[PDB]
């Protein structure tokens, strides 16, 4: 990116947060600045145009300003719905191109802890016919977006065949993750039990499935 | 010298806003154009010898009263008040547009031109004298246009530009 | 409300040329606006590619100028992007956008398309295998039950999943995919339904994998020995 922004910003709810954007005489020093807000999974949305003007649906608490070769975005009434990525943009006379800052991920601190829901699925009979076996462990709706997942074959820990995603922010500012255990049908049929074990903020949820059971 | 004129074309649904605009820009008659499309267009013309830059906003229905929409219209310097001659109600809505135009610009003196479109039709429900009278009460000209035959199209737009000069040069 | 939708191949093999098209609705390509292409590598920031006016005039990002072509096709009301000699650095989400209004400047990006992930890689496309995640007499939660579809071993992203052809919206949660060490992706989609309708109601997940032009409708039925 040609412009410069901090990669992250923090704020407790209700307080005022500032996001800077540093340029040079070619771009910010000579031209208007525009700000864009991007929610996870969606296209960016115009937030501030011409240094400090607001479009529709952009509330009072969003304000911009430009001084010299530098620009700033200010969010006063900080709500949890403001968690998003913010980008500044401007025309650069020397490059004859639109330039962006690297973007700032805004985090609203102090959100309440939430324990994960955990659903564990055994291999489908159909997958077993194909001589494959995948155990699926789905983990959702947890805050502090950090979990550890451990798998157990009976009582012994199993690390081979484990693939776990990194937690990703859902639409309700909570996090989701999943972990997959790949086995051969023989491994599945031999042990009496397998377990997905999820730890979150010192508390643990453990779901278990067995080959013998079958609803 | 390379001067800008920002014109807004307003009127009820189906009066020929998109038809008149596209005839001025792309020089042809569009039969069935999407009624929802609101776009701006740019054309370089020579009015009374002076080379001019024409920016035209072809409005589309759902009128809104957000501040930005007002700001969007304040950018307009002239306004074509367009109605169809076979539409009695589009003529009755003319004053409803004029009141809103003066409201956003905060002024009793706004350059406008009254335009009766679809003047190629054999059937007519709005008399020409009826619109002559309404135009005088506003102090604006009245042009009898037809986008299907391109009769008076340039005349109507060029007149609006001339009504803009006699406002910044006063 | 002008609307933009980008379409193009999900996978491009290197030396090859990436080609994308943006179909424009609710607005003419001949309006006095500038039609841009923007891209965003996954997890990283936005990067402008280039611009075109309906007269054919263009401006390109200098760092990409030698590889980029942007075109306009008024007959189809489209504009397009060609990016030659792709490498792994061109893997990104590529938005099309409209801005630089000329009537009232709101910036270069007033309206945006949705995106379409373009993956530049040397491995080949692979369509998914879809397996049911049957609700068991263990995985119920009282009056509510979770059932799903396992979408295994596909490349490249993305896969989208709906249920009962869109009639089933509430309770749906499609999880982010996992990238396995084999270079293949897998995801699960789950929906919570009343456990009193597992014998009555039919549940079908609609899995769409555009990169391989594959759709799978998988019946998910109660579990049976
Ligand atoms: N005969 C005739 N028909 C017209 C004329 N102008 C517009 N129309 C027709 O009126 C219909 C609506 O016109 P349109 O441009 O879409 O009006 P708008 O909704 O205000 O944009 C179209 O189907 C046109 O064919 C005209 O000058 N003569
Ligand atoms: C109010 As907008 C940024 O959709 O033109
Ligand atoms: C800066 As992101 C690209 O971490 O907002
Ligand atoms: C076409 As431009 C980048 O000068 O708004
Ligand atoms: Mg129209």
């Amino acid at each position: 990116s040609v412009l410069t922004q901090p990669p992250s910003a923090s704020g407790t709810p209700g307080q005022r947060v500032t996001i800077s954007c540093s340029g040079s005489s070619s771009n910010i020093g000579s031209n208007y600045v525009y700000w864009y807000q991007q929610l996870p999974g969606t296209a960016p949305k115009l937030l501030i145009y011409r240094n400090n003007q607001r479009p529709s649906g952009v509330p009072d608490r969003f304000s911009g300003s430009k001084s010299g070769t530098s620009a700033s975005l200010a969010i006063s009434g900080l709500r949890s719905e403001d968690e998003a990525d913010y980008y500044c943009a401007a025309w650069d006379e020397r490059l004859s191109g639109w330039v962006f800052g690297g973007g700032t991920k805004l985090t609203v601190l102090g959100q309440p802890k939430a324990a994960p829901s955990v659903t564990l699925f055994p291999p489908s009979s159909e997958e077993l016919q194909a001589n494959k076996a995948t155990l699926v462990c789905l983990i959702s709706d947890f805050y502090p977006g950090a979990v550890t997942v451990a798998w157990k074959a009976d009582s012994s820990p199993v690390k081979a065949g484990v693939e776990t995603t990194t937690p990703s922010k859902q639409s309700n500012n909570k996090y989701a993750a999943s972990s997959y255990l790949s086995l051969t049908p023989e491994q599945w049929k031999s042990h009496r039990s397998y377990s997905c074990q999820v730890t979150h903020e010192g508390s643990t949820v453990e779901k278990t499935v067995a080959p013998t059971e079958c609803s | 010298g390379m001067t800008e004129y920002k014109l807004v074309v307003v009127g009820a649904c189906g009066v020929g806003k998109s038809a008149l605009t596209i005839q001025l820009i792309q020089n042809h008659f569009v039969d069935e154009y999407d009624p929802t499309i609101e776009d701006s267009y740019r054309k370089q013309v020579v009015i009374d010898g002076e080379t001019s830059l024409l920016d035209i906003l072809d409005t589309a229905g759902q009128e809104e009263y957000s501040a930005m929409r007002d700001q969007y219209m304040r950018t307009g310097e002239g306004f074509l008040l367009v109605f169809a001659i076979n539409n009695t109600k589009s003529f009755e809505d003319i004053h409803h547009y004029r009141e809103q135009i003066k409201r956003v610009k905060d002024s009793e003196d706004v350059p406008m031109v009254l335009v009766g479109n679809k003047s190629d039709l054999p059937s007519r429900t709005v008399d020409t004298k009826q619109a002559q009278d309404l135009a005088r009460s506003y102090g604006i000209p009245f042009i009898e246009t037809s986008a299907k035959t391109r009769q008076g199209v340039d005349d109507a737009f060029y007149t609006l530009v001339r009504e803009i000069r006699k406002h910044k040069e006063k | 409300e002008v609307q933009l939708q980008e379409s193009g191949p999900g996978l491009v093999k290197p030396p090859g040329t990436l080609s994308l098209t943006c179909a424009v609705s609710g607005g003419s390509i001949s309006s006095s606006n500038w039609w841009s292409w923007v891209r965003q590598p996954p997890g990283k920031g936005l990067e402008w590619i280039g611009e075109i006016y309906h007269s054919g005039s263009t401006n390109y990002n200098p760092s990409l100028k030698s590889r980029v072509t942007i075109s306009v096709d008024k007959s189809k009301n489209q504009f397009s992007l060609k990016l030659s000699s792709v490498t792994a650095a061109d893997t990104a989400v590529y938005y099309c956008a409209r801005g630089s209004s000329s009537w009232y400047d709101l910036g270069p990006f007033d309206y945006w398309g949705q995106g379409t992930l373009v993956t530049v890689s040397s491995a080949s496309t692979k369509g998914p295998s879809v397996f049911p995640l049957a609700p068991s007499s263990k995985s119920t939660s009282g009056g509510t039950a979770a059932l799903g579809c396992l979408v295994k071993d596909y490349f490249p992203e993305p896969v989208t999943v709906s249920w009962n052809s869109g009639a089933l919206t509430s309770g749906v949660h499609t999880f982010p995919a996992v990238l396995q060490s084999s270079g293949l992706y897998s995801l699960s989609s789950v929906v919570t339904v009343p456990s009193s309708s597992l014998g009555t109601q039919t549940y079908i997940c609609n899995v769409n994998h555009k990169p391989s032009n594959t759709k799978v409708d998988k019946k998910v039925e109660p579990k049976s020995c």
